[PDB]
């Protein structure tokens, strides 16, 4: 039971830490943060099935 | 009762429950579907939200 | 004899019904050892723990 | 009273004053003690428990009035000054009931400490009622089994209350107390031996008074002492308040006595220990008839205040 | 009758005006709830 | 342990429990669960006894250890993934540690050596929140990541769980062991159709809860923890002992109670995945519960034992603390077969 | 005549 | 010098073995003493001061108390040592064995496989070669604790009373 | 797990019945090795040579009965000339049954592993003929 | 219970005991 | 993956296996435990350092923090038994069976 | 009463699975049966035979 | 797990707007009246545990069990049915969009098919 109280209510809690393309301090890029702006970009709203 | 009011009535019944078959059946046959290929919208896992990717200059040029 | 004593009250009951209780009851005795040291079952679980990752993978 | 009223500030140690103590005064059959627990009640303010009796219970619960034997204790102290040795287990079965009578009374009185303040003067305690039981063990009435059942009933029970700050103890010898028995009239306590006072005697002032004087104070007079009751009074004016585990206690423990003593069922929790022992042991048929027996006694039914014979009215919208 | 006066006794008016208050006041929402639950779903089909 | 405090220590627990049921994150997911562990422990030994404390201790060692093995899988799986999210596992061995992990958690066997020892160890206020509330977030993350199980060690460990808490509940006289033996069957029977449906898996777990909650308030009300103390309750109290028969003849599955709704389901959905097997083996091994169920069901009602005298005196008195959930426990336990297709607001 | 009613042997036997 | 990591490494894992052979608890402290040090050694070399010391600090600290209670409750007439019994030798001896095999399969053999697939190269090769400019890339990231991660403070300061709060309902009898 | 599976499985019905005698024995070997080390885990010898003897013990049983299975097995195939009848696993799992009760020394043991044990092969069988599913995958 | 049929007697006392038992002699037993 | 990883995890899977072996006390099962906890913050630095998360670099030290806070609980643990029973022998925790 | 214990109640418990008792158990239970099964499936294959061959006559067997 | 991850599902709300394109259930539902049926039960149960006249003591309390249960079912039974409604829904959609998955099979009458008789003698 993933109750996401986060997207009802709105409230950011963890989802800032989730992955590494996320908004960081002063702007620091993650070592990989191209290869994971593209898979996400590409698996977003298909579904896991579809993207895995 | 005459003899034909259940006649009636068991017609009815009869088209209710092959319908019900039919629809079973039928929903079986689609999960089976969509769990398999997941582009329904069921079976729907989620994944990483593109909103959270920062499309800001960072501080290598390379990204 | 071979009916009513025999078959009914003792073949019939041996073949089914006895022997499943029996064989509960021993199973039941060998899980409820009624030990309760965690030097044993720990160890237990780390056998566990590497018979999954064995077979599992 | 609850957790709720705990939190809330409700705290029993704001109630505990001077005369706020458990007062139990001692003694030998027929030695005089009431009269000298009475006197000091009256002088000392304190509320007076009269010893608690088999039917104890009946008088808290309910009409206050005794009820049947088979239904309130299945046993009789007249049986048991009659025949000690009785097969049915009656002398056990008394003491048993007894214990547990005293058991309630002493929840009874702490509460009553706890909730108003006012002190208490109890007749003996159940830290006093084993001296009977030896006795009855001495004289042969009763096996060790029931002495083992009575020890393991009573180190369940006693452990989660306070012994009483003051120990005050009658010393009639047995002799006085035998033409007293022979004097009072009730040809039941004349058919009382001599060897079982004496063992009592013997109980009280080996194990009992020892003990008690290791945990408080243990005043101790004879029976023209005891008969001067502004001399005992005065004397537990003054005693050292220091004797007795109650100054180490704080108001989390005196919740969770309030707690366990407002809860008569719980208090009694242990009473009815799954002992298989003949003397006590109701058997099924018995323990189904004299239980429909009470209830259909009037206002034993129901809860307390939804019994219609007996007055009690509103239960639609109650 | 009783020694002690039962721990229920007199009935509590407040807390039985308070249930009774209560199961009107679902009532009431619930008969509202299904009108209003009915009109919306007549206006969306016709 | 002062009220204040305890309704604290509850609270971190639930806190924790919907820290791991609310989080996106891995980490939290982990903090939530030693938050639990922590505040957990101390609920264990609010009455200070020395099994009391063996107990505390031994959960803490086994949750301490679960803990450990799900960072570890969380290490790995960031390690391999770059991902924090509770999503698709993307390396095998991580999601094996951490399917241990969380069946150590849960007492799934042969991980479930610790609950019969803790759940008799603590009282029955502890016991209850110990076989109920503390099932639900493992549980959580189980069905979270049911996609990345691996079916096969998930279904043996179903398997043995029913088959183990069977046999075991059959050598047990007392009370709370049976329970926890019971509970080990029940998530056996939760955890067989987790990779299949999610959906019956919270449909069980909220009967078994209903089922749970009724049992332990029910052996509150009666202040009974074994067998021989529980049968002298026909005498003061036989309306408890009665509703106890029907709780554990609905815990056994029979229908029309409501134990029926999970075990059918369940089947159900496992004979919809061509696994036929699995689900007849289930059946049968549920007789074993069935089995000490009603041996407890003739020893408290359907058969009377012995009272004994003292109980004329208990006789008198009525019981002060009131459990103003019992009566709906008990019924939503025993009556809800007729409302199965309410099982679509789960999803 | 009555019914069987376990006595104190089979409870002790629990 | 270019393997500086693996041994540090080596020498963590010989310092995990010696406190899991369980010696007396006072020798397991010195164990985990030298692991930790030599852990703030590998954190430091892949550029973690903070973290290395922070580990380091910790440990350093909460040893001494393990040691305290080494000294009143597992205090053994005769405590015993890694040569003192043939179980915890045995122990011992078994770990530093697997952990040599280990090595020598690594090394010698580049691509290694026994779980997960190891590769046998120096570990400098997977640095990156990045510029932080005038930062501390990994103080700046903890430091976002009190900016970004505010519901994290909340939770561990929570965790950390509750913990004041449980130690002392537990050791109060 | 699976290596020992298909080293056995992959081995016809009625052909080469010593490998596949050796393979049904390594697999009874490997179940024995397991029950041996649950055993000393939850159970354990007082000493080190009586963990050995009751691990050699164990182990024994289980590859024997392992072995007798396959054998029994493969010469009904062989001889009947049947692959693909379940009676032939039917009479290697009473085979077994009957070894384990010689290696208890009950004959009470060994008529009820017979019986219980040629089911549970037979019904083996039939699944690999049929195609039963002890693990199905999530298919819905 | 100890007026039902028992198990198989096997020493002299249990022989006499079943015959006693059964209103027998025990060389008739 | 490079062979410090390897270590570590071998770090993690011997204090693992030390942890599920009692001998005696209970004091090494803690130490075991925390040196568990060790290993599992070297092999997060390591991950999060190498791969430059940046935001992530505060998580060792929360599994740090939980990590010493259930030491604690298991150091109040260990004086309760040894005052219940004199000695931290894990052989005294026996009561409850099964 | 024990006339009655023992015919019905004291049977099992005094049972021993001898080699005699096993035997006799077995041609006593199963043994019927098989001939009963035996003696039964070849008058129906006989029958079936006939009706197949069209060799059996039922010219007025309209009822079964 | 179906029906939880569908696009535009909100998270914990018990009827999405969408829902209420539906009929409500009835007040005179046979559900409804089974679970005021249960709410009395409870209020007897509740009732017998406290030793009190189990059909006519605290009728208030026994009138805010039913109250209780009945609009609490009530809700329960419009999220349920929304939730088949929405399988349907899907499921239509699905078989629609899928023509070849789906195919029309061609309609045999008996008197075509050939059924193998098995007779019984």
């Amino acid at each position: 039971p993933f109750f996401d109280v986060q997207k009802r209510l709105g409230l950011d809690l963890d989802r800032w830490m989730t992955i590494q393309s996320a908004e960081q301090p002063h702007k620091i890029p993650g070592r990989c943060h191209a290869f994971e702006k593209e898979w996400i970009e590409c698996a977003h709203g298909i579904g896991g099935i579809r993207a895995e | 009762d005459g003899p034909e009011k259940n006649y009636e009535k068991t017609m009815a019944i009869l088209q209710i429950e092959a319908e019900k078959a039919e629809l079973r059946l039928k929903e079986l046959e689609v999960r089976r579907l969509m769990r398999a290929r997941g582009d329904g919208p069921w079976y729907q896992y989620p994944t990483i939200d593109k909103a959270l990717i920062d499309h800001s200059p960072k501080t290598t040029p390379d990204n | 004899k071979s009916a009513s004593s025999l078959l009914d009250l003792i073949w019939l009951e041996t073949i089914l019904p006895k022997t499943t209780s029996f064989i509960q009851m021993k199973m039941s005795i060998m899980v409820s050892n009624q030990k309760g040291l965690i030097k044993l079952y720990f160890l237990s679980f780390l056998i566990t723990i590497m018979i999954s990752m064995t077979l599992f993978n | 009273y609850g957790p709720l009223a705990f939190v809330l500030g409700e705290r029993t140690t704001r109630k505990l004053t001077e005369t706020s103590k458990v007062i139990t005064v001692d003694g030998n059959i027929c030695s005089g003690k009431g009269r000298l627990a009475r006197e000091i009640a009256e002088k000392l303010g304190l509320r007076h428990f009269p010893e608690a009796g088999i039917h104890y219970a009946d008088s808290t619960t309910g009409d206050g009035k005794p009820l049947d034997v088979q239904l309130s204790g299945n046993c009789s102290l007249e049986k048991f000054y009659d025949d000690p040795k009785s097969n049915d287990g009656n002398s056990y079965r008394l003491q048993s009931w007894l214990y547990a009578s005293r058991l309630l009374q002493y929840a009874d009185a702490l509460e009553h400490l706890l909730s108003t303040g006012q002190g208490v003067v109890l007749e003996r305690s159940i830290y006093s009622d084993f001296v009977f039981l030896e006795a009855m063990y001495r004289q042969g009435f009763i096996r060790k089994q029931c002495v083992e059942h009575y020890n393991e009933v009573k180190k369940v029970t006693a452990c989660e209350y306070l012994p009483p700050h003051v120990v005050v103890y009658v010393d009639v010898p047995v002799p006085e107390i035998q033409s007293r028995i022979q004097k009072k009239g009730n040809p039941h306590e004349m058919k009382i031996t001599a060897a079982y006072l004496q063992d009592i005697e013997n109980a009280y002032k080996k194990t009992f008074l020892p003990e008690m004087s290791e945990k408080c104070e243990v005043l101790q007079y004879s029976a023209r002492e005891a008969e001067d009751a502004e001399k005992v009074v005065e004397d537990i004016e003054y005693l050292k308040c220091d004797k007795g585990p109650w100054p180490d206690q704080d108001d989390r423990t005196f919740h969770r006595l309030r707690m366990l003593v407002q809860n008569k069922l719980e208090v009694l929790n242990y009473t009815t220990i799954p002992v298989y022992l003949p003397e006590i042991t109701i058997g099924a048929h018995q323990s189904d008839r004299v239980f429909q027996k009470f209830t259909e006694l009037p206002g034993r039914k129901y809860s307390p205040g939804y019994n219609e014979d007996v007055g009690d009215k509103w239960i639609w919208l109650k | 009758f009783y020694i002690r006066e039962p721990p229920h006794g007199s009935p509590d008016w407040l807390k039985v005006g308070l249930t009774l208050g209560t199961s009107v006041f679902l009532w009431i929402y619930l008969i509202k709830q299904h009108k209003e639950d009915v009109l919306e779903y007549k206006r969306r089909n016709g | 342990m002062n009220p204040i405090i305890y309704t604290t220590l509850i609270m971190t627990v639930m806190s924790g429990t919907m820290l791991v049921m609310i989080s996106s994150h891995w980490l939290l997911i982990w903090i939530g669960f030693e938050m639990n562990l922590l505040a957990m422990i101390p609920v264990l030994m609010k009455n200070f006894n020395p099994r009391a404390t063996e107990a505390a201790t031994k959960y803490f060692l086994t949750q301490a250890t679960a803990s450990m093995m799900l960072m570890m899988a969380i290490i790995i799986n960031l390690l391999y993934s770059g991902q924090w999210t509770i999503t698709k596992m993307f390396n095998p061995v991580a999601m094996t540690m951490m399917t241990m992990a969380l069946a150590m958690k849960l007492g799934l066997s042969p991980f479930h050596f610790w609950v019969p020892e803790v759940t008799q160890g603590i009282s029955l206020q502890a016991g209850l929140l110990l076989l109920t509330w503390q099932k639900l977030a493992p549980l959580s993350v189980l069905c979270q990541i049911s996609q990345s199980i691996n079916p096969n060690l998930m279904l043996t460990m179903a398997m043995l769980s029913i088959l183990i808490g069977g046999w075991g509940g059959l050598n047990q006289t007392q009370l709370r062991k049976i329970m926890a033996y019971s509970s080990i069957a029940h998530m056996g029977w939760m955890t067989a159709v987790l990779p299949y449906n999610t959906t019956m898996t919270i449909l069980n777990l909220l009967i078994y809860i209903t089922m749970t909650l009724a049992m332990f308030m029910l052996l509150i009300h009666s202040s009974a923890t074994t067998t021989l103390s529980l049968s002298h309750t026909w005498n003061k109290m036989p309306v408890i002992t009665s509703l106890m028969m029907v709780t554990l003849l609905s815990m056994g599955g029979l229908p029309p109670l409501s134990g029926f709704m999970p075990k059918w389901m369940i089947i159900q959905e496992m004979t919809k995945n061509e696994s036929i097997i699995m689900p007849t083996l289930m059946a049968m091994t549920a007789l074993l519960n069935l089995y000490f169920y009603m041996r407890l069901a003739y020893s408290s009602s359907l058969t009377m034992f012995p009272s004994t005298n003292n109980m004329k005196m208990k006789w008198q008195f009525e019981h002060t603390k009131q459990m103003k959930l019992l009566p709906t426990m008990i019924v939503l336990s025993t009556l809800v077969l007729p409302m199965t297709p309410a099982l679509s607001s789960l999803n | 005549a009555r019914q069987w009613q376990p006595d104190v042997e089979w409870a002790e036997q629990f | 010098t270019m393997y500086i990591a693996f041994i540090l490494s080596t020498i963590f894992v010989i310092g995990f073995v010696g406190f899991s052979s369980k010696p007396s608890p006072i020798y397991g402290g010195l164990g985990l003493i030298v692991s930790g040090g030599v852990g703030c050694g590998i954190v430091l070399n892949f550029g973690g001061s903070f973290l290395g010391l922070m580990v380091f600090l910790i440990y350093l600290g909460g040893m001494l108390v393990v040691f305290g209670y080494t000294t009143a409750m597992a205090t053994e007439m005769y405590p015993e040592v890694w040569v003192s019994n043939k179980t915890v030798f045995g122990a011992f001896v078994s770990g530093l064995m697997m952990e040599f095999c280990m090595v020598y399969y690594a090394l010698k053999e580049e691509e290694v496989e026994i779980i997960f697939k190891f590769n046998g190269l120096g570990d400098w090769v997977i640095y990156d070669t990045g510029d932080s400019g005038f930062f501390s890339e990994e103080a700046m990231g903890i430091a976002a604790l009190y900016s970004y991660g505010t519901w994290l403070v909340i939770v561990t300061g929570w965790s950390l009373l509750i913990g004041v709060v449980v130690i002392m309902e537990i050791t109060r009898g | 797990a699976k290596t020992l599976l298909h080293k056995y499985s992959d081995i016809p019905e009625g052909t080469e019945c010593h490998r596949k005698a050796y393979a049904s024995t390594s697999i009874g070997g490997a179940t024995g090795l397991i029950v041996s080390a649950y055993s000393i885990a939850l159970k354990p010898p007082a000493s080190f040579l009586e963990g050995v003897a009751r691990t050699g013990r164990y182990t024994f049983t289980s590859a024997a009965i392992g072995a007798i299975f396959g054998l029994t097995s493969c010469i009904s195939a062989q001889v009947r000339e049947k692959p693909d009848d379940p009676l032939n696993y039917f009479i290697g799992g009473c085979a077994g049954g009957l070894t384990l009760g010689a290696r208890t020394r009950s004959y009470g043991i060994g008529a009820a592993a017979c019986a219980y044990m040629g089911l549970t092969a037979a019904l083996v069988k039939m699944g690999q003929l049929e195609g039963w599913q002890v693990f199905a995958e999530p298919k819905v | 219970k100890d007026m039902f049929p028992g198990p198989y007697p096997k020493t002299p006392e249990e022989r006499a005991a079943a015959a006693k038992k059964y209103n027998m002699r025990v060389e008739d037993y | 993956m490079p062979l410090v990883y390897m270590n570590i995890i071998m770090a993690f899977a011997i204090a693992l296996a030390g942890l599920l072996m009692y001998r005696s006390h209970l004091m090494s099962s803690l130490l075991c435990l925390e040196g568990m906890m060790l290993s599992l913050f070297i092999m997060s630095t390591l991950i999060i350092l190498n791969t430059h998360f940046t935001l992530a670099n505060m998580m060792p030290i929360i599994l740090l923090v939980f990590a010493a806070c259930e030491a604690a609980l298991g150091l109040s643990l260990l004086v309760m038994v040894s005052n219940t029973y004199g000695t931290d022998y894990v052989q005294n925790l026996n009561l409850l069976q099964c | 009463i024990r006339w009655t214990y023992a015919r019905s109640a004291n049977i099992y418990p005094n049972f021993r699975p001898t080699p005699k008792t096993s035997l006799l158990g077995a041609l006593f239970g199963i043994g019927p049966l098989f001939f009963w099964y035996y003696v039964f499936k070849t008058d129906r294959d006989k029958k079936e035979k006939l009706i197949q061959e069209g060799k059996l006559d039922q010219t007025f067997n309209i009822s079964y | 797990t179906m029906m939880s991850g569908r696009p535009g599902r909100v998270p914990l709300q018990f009827l999405p707007n969408e829902a209420r394109s539906l009929p409500p259930p009835k007040l005179t539902d046979p559900r409804l009246v089974y679970m005021g049926f249960l709410g009395y039960c409870s209020g007897l149960i509740d009732n017998a545990i406290r030793r009190r006249p189990v059909v006519s003591a605290g009728l208030h309390r026994q009138l805010l069990y039913v109250t209780s249960f009945v609009f609490f079912g009530y809700y329960l039974l419009k999220r349920q049915d929304y939730m088949y409604a929405l399988r349907d829904h899907d499921m239509f959609a699905y078989v629609k969009s899928h023509p070849e998955d789906f195919p029309e099979k061609d309609k045999k009458t008996y008197g075509e098919i050939l059924e193998e008789f098995h007779p019984v003698r």
